[PDB]
């Protein structure tokens, strides 16, 4: 953390120390989890207002990290393949049309993080500021975790994100002597993308926040 | 005035009370229960 706050080019001030950059548990040993917590600190006369429980944002962190690790991952196939190229054939062009595949489905949900919990919801609460108030109206610009699928209620929208972003990771294994075993990985990516569309779209009858899902998922497709 | 006097003088240590943070209608009631506690905290600040 000391030398990430150097390649920042924005903080060093009183308000950047006080990142506790701490764990909550000892990992034994391809999967798409990495548990690792990060705290804020603060003193008496903001402790009052700002609740030792408002936690939750490391509840929203560690998504937002775990998505980090596709863009990274999926970046180094993409830079793992460049240095393969003279080796032109139907088996290298059809493997890289995989890649722009699947990185499309990333980048096009987390193009809705960045719109839901960063610009909306940031909105609301800083011109509805300008003290009780102040606890509930906390209380209530957090409570990011709803647009941000984390909450139970859409859970199984959240459960089927497992899915995908497991298919990636094995992707990234397979750095052509395996290409079939490859070929399968994306047909089974194919048919978990094309099963969300139903899940959503079947959750839209019983919330105007999954509207704006759908409308990113699918455009010019079924 | 008997009672008067007596309610007069009965309220007095009450006041100093609420003379720090500085049935009857609810409107009001949980209010002074917050406009104290504020005094009482930029006391420590």
């Amino acid at each position: 953390l000391s030398k990430a706050l150097q390649c920042s080019l924005h903080g060093d001030t009183p308000h950047a120390s006080n990142l506790s950059l701490a764990l909550k548990y000892l990992p034994e040993v391809p999967d798409v989890l990495s548990c690792l917590e990060l705290r804020y600190k603060v003193d008496w006369p903001l402790n009052i207002v700002i609740t030792e429980g408002c936690s939750k944002y490391s509840g929203v962190f560690s998504f937002l990290l775990q998505l980090k690790l596709m863009m990274w991952a999926l970046k180094d196939v993409c830079f793992h393949l460049k240095r393969t190229a003279m080796a032109g054939s139907v088996q290298f062009r059809q493997l890289q049309l995989f890649k722009h595949e699947m990185q499309h489905f990333v980048k096009v949900i987390q193009g809705y993080i960045a719109n839901q919990i960063l610009h909306v919801t940031w909105c609301e609460f800083r011109a509805r500021l300008a003290l009780e108030e102040i606890q509930r109206a906390h209380a209530e610009y957090l409570h990011a975790v709803f647009r941000g699928l984390l909450t139970e209620k859409a859970a199984p929208v959240m459960n089927v994100i497992h899915s995908i972003f497991s298919l990636v990771l094995k992707f990234r294994s397979q750095l052509h002597p395996n290409f079939a075993l490859m070929q399968q990985s994306y047909n089974t990516f194919k048919y978990y993308s094309h099963f969300l569309f139903k899940v959503v779209t079947k959750l839209v009858n019983r919330q105007p926040h999954l509207e704006d899902f759908l409308l990113r998922i699918n455009f010019n497709n079924y | 005035p008997v009672l008067l006097s007596l309610l007069k003088t009965s309220c007095e240590p009450y006041t100093r009370f609420i003379h720090d943070w500085v049935v009857f209608l609810k409107h009001i009631a949980h209010d002074i229960y917050v406009c104290g506690k504020t005094i009482n905290l930029l006391k420590l600040c």
